[PDB]
């Protein structure tokens, strides 16, 4: 049927907001197709801050404004900030039901890069009485995206067997993840140099094992 | 204001059903048709239905027509997303929301659809806290794995409902035919190495559910 | 003129050509018809007034 024919991403910066002029694929913009701007962050879930063409949304700063903007839609994440920014969802609901278009990925200024949270342990004591080895160095809390692993196998750095952690959008508000450098019982045994290497921002840093 | 108190990430086999529940909390959808909508997971939610709030049928998607059904858990206006013919396809999203003003005024959870075989455990509890040496800071370093989670998945927070901040727990992966659910945090070191959180892996569709104390690394 | 029914809310009951706000209740739960006039309709048989 129609397209959401516009900003299927946003354009927010600090000390403004970024408004998706989501143009007619469909017609018009009107409040009567409900053109809406559903905002939304890691954690994946499209929340309302204007919709049906003339509503705010409640739990709202004054980060947003919801209409028909341009000639379609028009969703402004409008004082982006830190708060104030999200991914949008292009609310279309021609007495329907309000769901998603193109949906704009309106931005905000904020989330400074700090060097990523590593967190050094060992493997399991039963993974090495078991013939594994995955020693955990987790950065989290990290900031920007970039995420540096040195997966010490041998001692030096060597692929064999080693397993990363899963990016997220987690407590820290940024990147984050494990990582078990991954040597066998006899394989991660008979050399006991594991390395998992952290590097947060284009920097890397160190960390041998214990045992 | 609809919040869908749902389930979530259920699994399922090929061609069978599962029915992934979202009661309506928050808001009155008792006489709000609120919307119990799929996700493709690439471009994020799925036209899937919605829920009228009086008789508790739905009105089902085109794209919907297929995978999710209708029903009405309706003692605080509230549904369940029915699945029928469980897809090789069909793995992704699932949410619900309600409010006025003909778009769905809030949007609540769902939850995601595994339609796929898969071994027969779960993820298991193993260890990455503090060294023999070091292990100590400000706060030491602490985590875990329930690795294995085959059919998936475990959901692993640290300190295991007795704390819920600090623990930075991480998504299941899949890996050797697993899913590997766990997490780091920078775990205490004015707590440890005496007092620890349990940081606890549960994930009943394999029967796991390992909680790790503030444990011993030598 | 609209000719309403109440369900939840009897602004539901709307006779109008002015618009409104309904909460908590679509169709099940509203009323609408078309109820107005300018028409003295004489013979209207197999629909019923």
């Amino acid at each position: 049927q129609a397209v959401v024919t516009q900003e299927s991403a946003l354009t927010t910066s600090p000390g403004e907001t970024v408004t998706l002029t989501c143009r007619s694929n469909i017609g018009a913009v009107t409040s009567s197709n409900c053109a809406n701007w559903v905002q939304e962050k890691p954690d994946h879930f499209f929340t309302g801050l204007i919709g049906d063409t003339n509503n705010r949304r409640s739990g709202v700063p004054a980060r947003f404004s919801g209409s028909l903007i341009g000639d379609k839609a028009a969703l402004t994440i409008t004082g982006a900030q830190t708060e104030d920014e999200a991914i949008y969802f292009c609310a279309l609901w021609y007495n329907n039901l309000w769901v998603f278009g193109g949906g704009t990925k309106l931005t905000v200024l904020g989330q400074p890069k700090s060097s990523p949270s590593v967190t050094l342990f060992p493997p399991s004591s039963e993974e090495l009485e078991t013939n594994k080895a995955t020693l955990v160095c987790t950065i989290t809390d990290f900031y920007p995206g970039v995420v540096t692993v040195d997966w010490k196998v041998d001692g030096t750095p060597v692929t064999q067997g080693m397993e990363t952690t899963q990016p997220s959008k987690q407590s820290n508000n940024k990147y984050m993840a494990s990582s078990y450098l991954t040597l066998t019982a006899r394989a991660w045994e008979r050399h006991s140099s594991y390395s998992c290497q952290v590097t947060h921002e284009g920097h890397t840093v160190e960390k041998s094992l214990s045992r | 204001q609809i919040q869908l108190v749902q389930s979530g990430r259920e699994v399922k086999n090929p061609g069978e059903t599962v029915k992934i529940s979202c009661k309506a909390s928050g808001y009155t959808f008792t006489e709000y048709p609120m919307l119990w909508v799929k996700q493709a997971p690439g471009k994020g939610f799925r036209w899937m239905g919605l829920i009228y709030t009086n008789t508790g049928e739905p009105t089902y998607a085109e794209e919907f027509k297929g995978r999710f059904v209708f029903s009405l858990e309706i003692s605080a206006s509230t549904a369940y997303l029915q699945i029928n013919n469980l897809t090789n396809e069909d793995t992704a999203t699932y949410f619900c929301v309600r409010d006025y003003f003909i778009s769905l005024d809030y949007w609540g959870q769902g939850t995601t659809l595994t339609v796929s075989s898969a071994k027969t455990t779960a993820p298991s509890v193993y260890p990455l806290a503090p060294v023999c040496g070091g292990t100590t800071g400000s706060s030491v370093t602490l985590g875990c794995l329930v690795k294995g989670y085959f059919p998936e998945p475990v959901t692993l927070t640290w300190n295991s409902g007795s704390l819920s901040s600090g623990v930075h727990t991480f998504p299941a992966l899949l890996q050797s035919g697993l899913y590997t659910l766990s997490s780091s945090v920078t775990v205490t070191s004015n707590t440890w190495p005496s007092q620890t959180i349990t940081c606890n892996v549960a994930h009943p569709a394999s029967s796991t559910k390992v909680d790790k104390k503030i444990e011993s690394r030598r | 003129t609209i000719r309403y029914n109440c369900t939840c809310g009897r602004d539901n009951v709307g006779t109008t050509s002015t618009d409104k706000t309904i909460n908590t209740c679509k169709i099940d739960q509203c009323h609408a018809a078309v109820t107005s006039h300018d028409k003295w309709q004489f013979t209207s048989p197999f629909v019923p007034r």
